């Protein structure tokens, strides 16, 4: 889950 | 005949960020400097990976109306369709962005890289399937979004949200086959052909991954953990 989840939530 | 008005805008925020899209050249200038071993063109692959997976969620965040989707439906898609956007993006670097020369080379170097060829020739297989297509950037562009905002993803908790946004980009890539391919009215069903061929890749990927064993130079936590 971690990855995606930082870059999508990311700015 | 013609996109109307609102087909036109959606088209324009697709196409915006499809062409946002690069591989960097510090990436593709190692296809023709770094050395020719297993672990070397592997590093090139994994360089290629993580470029991917950067692109496709910023691609993703982009889409009109994806922002408007329950968070976690955002990352159950993204999941989802890592896999199939990845191997579509693959093939428009590999037949279009890269040279014939940084091409021959990177296909050396995916050969040379110690993948079973159960893995590696389906891929060529599939390069070359869509390259008969002659599919255009806008093309690529709608088969993309298709692929991402599919709504038969695993864990997805409102569908019909989903299907809202995906329905209308099916809509605009019919009536651009329409438009650019009159004489040709088997176009769209050829470009939903690369949808299914896509789609086997999940399972392949997935053998793949599993193949290759913790002490291998081929695992990658931070790209197989994805899927793990
Ligand atoms: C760029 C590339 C080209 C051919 C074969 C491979 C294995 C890669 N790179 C990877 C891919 C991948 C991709 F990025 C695009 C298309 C298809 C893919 F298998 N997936 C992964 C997952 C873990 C590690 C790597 C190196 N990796």
């Amino acid at each position: 889950h971690q990855l995606l989840r930082y870059l999508l939530d990311k700015d | 005949m013609e996109l109307t008005p609102d087909q036109q805008t959606l088209l324009h925020f697709i196409m915006d960020s499809y062409n946002k899209q690069r591989m960097p050249q510090e990436i593709t200038n190692k296809i023709l400097k770094e050395a020719f071993s297993a672990e070397e063109n592997f590093l090139i692959l994994t360089e290629m990976a993580t470029n991917h997976v950067q692109v496709l969620v910023e691609f993703t965040k982009k889409l009109p109306g994806f922002q408007t989707l329950d968070h976690e439906d955002q990352i159950a898609l993204l999941k989802g369709s890592a896999v199939e956007a990845m191997f579509l993006r693959s093939a428009e670097i590999f037949n279009k962005k890269l040279p014939s020369g940084h091409s021959d080379l990177l296909e050396a170097r995916i050969r040379n890289s110690g993948i079973s060829d159960e893995y590696i020739t389906p891929m060529f297989s599939f390069y070359k399937s869509i390259g008969e297509l002659k599919m255009t950037q806008e093309e690529y562009a709608l088969l993309t979004a298709i692929v991402i905002l599919s709504p038969d993803r695993q864990y997805i908790k409102d569908r019909e949200a989903v299907e809202k946004l995906q329905e209308p980009l099916l809509d605009v890539l019919q009536k651009l086959c329409k438009i650019h391919q009159p004489e040709n009215p088997q176009h769209f069903a050829c470009l939903l052909g690369r949808l299914t061929e896509l789609r086997t890749f999940n399972h392949h990927h997935a053998e793949m991954l599993m193949s290759w064993r913790v002490n291998d130079h081929k695992f990658t936590p931070l790209l197989c953990e994805i899927w793990d």
